[PDB]
């Protein structure tokens, strides 16, 4: 009952995607007329936009006023009447279940059964159960079992690593042995920061433009591994290392390394240092304490 | 039988990626042993 | 050097024709800091003494 | 004395630099400064036959079969090989799907009267023990993708595809004169009583209803080569009828113990001892099969799984999914080996069988029909996953043969 | 006079790391004069005369 970490068993789902986006094309085409193939699916899905540190959204202003009803019964069935027969042609080529699916989604009914729920694969079905038990155990705080699941899973030759947050929070709550969550994360960044589609939303990403979740979370969580303190010049040595200039969050990580190292004229230079990086962190999309609070800690230091 | 166990003295041989240890003892320290081959000397 | 070139950048983005005096004290504080430590690094080279 | 590098600093070479320790560097002259087409029938049948003998190797070796099986297999695979090479067309028209491998294995086993049944095969292959789910598994040969598809396709046995393919082979070469296609019935009864926790009287009960409708004559062909069928022939794979009689027997027997030999309670306690998910090799296996069974609920069943079952599962995963399919590689063996992959307890088969036979050993009012029903439906569930058929398939059969007992009783 | 030298090709590896270098010969093309000093394991035959530049290890 959880997402599976495998490419979905194929044929019928793809030919259904065909029927769907093809009919979609015919209806929206005739709709723009009245307002006047993997590749067909491709163009179709294509022409469309593809007090705490909230990476805020884009709110409501500068957006256009209105519309008033476009679609009566007669007018809609006008748009619908013809593209449904065009569909009658290749429906004759697809399978009866697929045809039924086309009939029902085109009535507007939504199918009872998931792609997983109708999938049936023998190595893949076993991997489905494996991954499932991983997610279930991780939900169940069963970090021991869950760890066994994870190791046995990553063993298998089919799994590339979405599963990393599983192991980040996994080894995190594990505390047991193995070179830990931080080690894993900095490994992720060291292996996958160099040249050395379906599956991919944002929580796993490529390093052309922002790889987000895992990077920022090892960043902050490492600054909290300095909350353990009051290793740092290491963390900001390899936060110093990378150029991926649209961060600023590593500027606040940097200035936090200088506030943690500031806890004699050396300590002075560290306090002037954090004073600098807080403004070169006003460079970008701001992470702000009132920051006169930051400075007030810095005057408790100036003591 | 190229090697010898340093602890139990059992003569034994290895292979490609094999347990670098005595198959009897489990001691992990092995002495090399040496084979019919021509070395030439001058008797002086 | 880079760090002072930044202090010098924020320093010019005064008027303070408006602009409330005291920052004058803090800017000086940062400048003294920079001069002292560069002067130290030079001394150390000519001179670690 | 070589290093090749630094050509030669003399434009009538460049001939080839070795450095002496004295740093002259010296150059030789002496300055010192694809797949087959249209008859890959032969290769196809070779990867197929090779995969078969591979599986036989695993079952004499790892399952302690008899060596005679192999000869029985050369005979059956020989008969149908001779029949597909008594066929002309360059258009292949053969279907050597994996169901044919398992089909001739079961066929041969059943001639030899060995007490192995289809559910043994389903378990064996779904637990990756017996290699199955691949063409020449990841390690072989590059064939026309038309035949790799003729292998990878039709892989599942899980809607009775196995019963249908063994009957189909049983037509392809004839069961009757050539072989002895009587199933090993009574061992299936034992397997079944022990598979529940039924007291040993039900072996003789169901054995008797068996004798009552059949007088114990059980065939293998359901063949009239086609697709087409619509009456009489949901129920003539012997096994499925055995399970049908078994179910029926339990229902009748328990609902008409006017003696009151079987307590209103012990049917519940039987249901609960049957239901308690416990971690033996078997139940762990049935979980592994539950994972690749087509229909819900059985996947909701993986949802409701116990930590030891999952553990022995990952065990069987690292053991029998080394039977997987299809520099930087060792860099990922060390790379993954950077973070850890991570008096004999559980009991044997006749031990479990004994202990539920005892769990009911207290042997010596209309809502007990409920207990009968839930027990029958749990037993059904186990049979459905174990014998790779459908809910609707099973109940079609036991319905038909139940009317087949009422008809020869009324 | 006797001298003992220790050859330890785990000298570079970062602690319990994957092992890059294994005593023995590969299947690429290498001198062959090497087998005059070295046995199949990549260790030198006992008794061998060895002067500056010779192999003592492969
Ligand atoms: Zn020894
Ligand atoms: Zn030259």
């Amino acid at each position: 009952m959880f997402e599976v970490p495998i490419t979905l068993t194929n044929r019928k789902f793809a030919q259904r995607r065909k029927l769907k986006y093809q009919y979609i094309n015919y209806i929206s085409r005739r709709f723009d007329r009245i307002s006047k193939q993997q590749k067909k699916r491709r163009r179709e899905r294509h022409w469309r936009s593809v007090s705490f540190e909230i990476w805020r959204t884009v709110s409501s202003q500068n957006k256009q006023p209105i519309n008033k009803q476009k679609m009566t019964y007669h007018n809609f069935k006008k748009i619908e009447k013809i593209p449904l027969r065009k569909m009658e042609i290749p429906l004759l080529h697809c399978t009866k279940e697929n045809k039924l699916y086309f009939q029902s989604i085109s009535r507007g009914l939504e199918p009872l059964k998931t792609s997983t729920s109708e999938v049936r694969n023998y190595r893949t079905r076993h991997i489905v159960t494996l991954t499932d038990l991983l997610h279930l155990n991780v939900s169940r705080h069963n970090w021991s079992l869950a760890y066994k699941i994870f190791a046995t899973l990553i063993r298998i030759p089919g799994v590339q690593i979405k599963s990393l947050w599983g192991i980040g929070v996994e080894i995190l709550d594990n505390l047991s042995n193995s070179s830990s969550g931080l080690d894993f994360l900095q490994w992720m960044c060291q292996i996958y920061s160099s040249k050395s589609r379906s599956i991919v939303p944002p929580f796993q990403t490529g390093s052309r433009t922002h790889t987000a979740k895992f990077a920022i979370t090892y960043l902050w969580s490492s600054l909290i591994n300095c909350q353990k303190s009051m290793l740092i010049d290491k963390i900001s040595e390899w936060v110093l290392t990378p150029p991926f200039m649209e961060d600023a969050e590593v500027w606040f990580i940097y200035a936090s390394c200088h506030l943690l190292k500031a806890d004699i004229n050396q300590v002075i230079k560290h306090i002037h240092y954090v004073r600098t990086f807080l403004k070169i962190c006003l460079d970008k999309g701001g992470f702000a304490v009132p920051s006169r609070l930051i400075e007030n800690q810095l005057k408790s230091f100036e003591s | 039988l190229k090697y010898i166990c340093a602890e139990c003295s059992s003569k034994l041989s290895l292979s490609r990626t094999d347990a670098v240890r005595c198959k009897d003892c489990g001691h992990r320290i092995l002495l090399k042993a040496r084979t019919k081959r021509l070395v030439q000397f001058e008797a002086r | 050097s880079l760090l002072i070139r930044d202090l010098n950048d924020d320093l010019s983005k005064l008027q303070k024709d408006k602009v409330s005096l005291e920052d004058r004290r803090v800017i000086f504080s940062r400048l003294m800091n920079a001069f002292v430590t560069i002067q130290n690094d030079v001394n150390a080279f000519i001179d670690s003494t | 004395t070589f290093i090749r590098g630094p050509i030669c600093g003399t434009d009538n070479c460049p001939s080839r630099l070795w450095r002496i320790i004295d740093g002259r560097r010296t150059c030789q002259y002496g300055h010192v400064m694809k797949l087959i087409g249209h008859e890959a029938k032969l290769l196809f049948l070779k990867s197929f036959q090779f995969i078969l003998k591979r599986q036989i190797r695993w079952l004499i070796t790892e399952m302690r079969f008899p060596k005679e099986f192999e000869h029985v297999a050369k005979i059956i695979w020989l008969k149908i090989l001779k029949t597909i090479n008594d066929q002309p067309q360059e258009e292949l028209k053969l279907q050597l799907h994996m169901t044919s491998t398992i089909s001739i294995l079961y066929l041969a086993s059943t001639h030899l009267s060995l007490p192995v049944y289809t559910c043994d095969y389903i378990k064996w292959i779904c637990t990756a023990k017996m290699p199955y789910f691949q063409a020449s598994e990841i390690l072989r040969i590059q064939l026309p993708n038309y035949y790799v598809s003729i292998l990878e396709g039709s892989i599942s046995p899980f809607n009775g595809q196995l019963y249908n393919k063994i009957a189909l082979t049983c037509g392809m070469i004839h069961f009757k004169e050539f072989f002895n296609s009587e199933i090993s019935c009574q061992g299936l009864l034992l397997k079944l009583v022990m598979q529940c926790a039924l007291p040993p009287e039900f072996y003789f009960y169901t054995k008797q209803v068996i004798e009552f409708e059949e007088t114990d004559i059980r065939n293998l062909t359901l063949w009239e080569r086609t697709d087409e069928r619509h009456t009489g022939r949901v129920s003539n794979h012997a096994e499925l009828r055995v399970l049908s009689y078994f179910m029926l027997t339990i229902n009748w027997m328990l609902s008409f113990d006017r003696d009151r030999q079987y307590p209103l309670k012990w049917i519940l306690s039987l249901t609960e001892s049957l239901t308690q998910r416990t971690t033996t090799s078997e139940s762990i296996g049935r979980n592994i099969v539950k994972v690749v069974y087509p229909d819900k609920p059985t996947s909701s069943d993986y949802f409701q799984w116990s930590e030891e079952e999952t553990l022995e599962f990952l065990k069987w995963m690292e053991k029998q999914f080394l039977p997987t399919q299809t520099d930087q590689k060792i860099a990922r063996r060390k790379l993954y080996k950077i973070f850890p992959l991570d008096s004999t307890h559980q009991l044997t088969f006749i031990e479990d069988l004994q202990e539920r036979y005892a769990k009911q050993t207290p042997f010596f009012p209309p809502a007990r029909k409920e207990a009968i029903g839930r027990l029958l439906t749990h037993i059904a569930s186990q049979l459905l996953v174990d014998f790779a058929i459908s809910k609707e398939q099973l109940k079609d059969c036991i319905s038909r043969i139940k009317n087949a007992c009422l008809h020869r009783m009324n | 006079m006797y001298k003992t030298e220790k050859v330890d090709l785990a000298l570079n590896r970062n602690r319990g790391d994957p092992i890059t270098q294994h005593f023995g010969f590969g299947n690429d093309e290498w001198p062959k004069e090497w087998l005059e000093k070295l046995d199949e394991d990549g260790l030198p035959y006992i008794g061998t005369y060895v002067e500056e530049g010779d192999p003592i290890c492969a």
